[PDB]
């Protein structure tokens, strides 16, 4: 489906509100002084369901392979889609008197 | 009465109101993680709204 791209909007929303939570623990944590200096599990979850959704997402939107044998690209090619020429167009044809004189 | 000082100390001033919610949201010690969880986003909350 096309919502891969709501996909890594999610994900890529979830990982910049761990960001801010990691950023209020520091400010946090550097204003009381503590010597433990772990960050909570709790917003290392997050982040951490952030990332593999995200990168799992932008597997997805980054498109489609095609394959590497030439001979099927013009498996359904035409002779007729072969012969003409658009630097050869001749205007003389039955099609002139025919199709609006 | 302040030409003769005799002791000086520095105290730091009291903790802003922002700075105040900091000790909220960290350090209350949550039953479990969906309970930390809701805390957190609870008081990101009240910052937003502030």
């Amino acid at each position: 489906p096309s919502l891969w791209k709501g996909l890594v909007g999610i994900g890529l929303f979830a990982l910049a509100h761990a960001a801010f939570s990691a950023a209020q623990h520091r400010s946090y944590m550097r204003l009381t002084e503590k010597e433990d200096e772990s960050l909570p599990i709790d917003i290392v979850l997050q982040t951490l369901l952030a990332f593999a959704v995200t990168c799992y997402g932008i597997v997805h939107i980054a498109g489609e392979f095609k394959d590497m044998d030439a001979t099927s690209e013009l498996k359904n090619k035409t002779f007729d889609t072969l012969r003409n020429h658009p630097s050869f167009y001749v205007f003389n044809h039955r099609g002139r008197v025919l199709f609006r004189p | 009465s302040l030409a003769e000082v005799v002791c000086l100390e520095m105290v730091d001033l009291p903790l802003t109101g922002a700075q105040a919610e900091l000790e909220g949201e960290f350090g209350k010690k949550a039953d479990g993680l969906l309970g930390m969880f809701l805390k957190r986003l609870s008081s990101q909350l009240i910052l937003l709204q502030a």
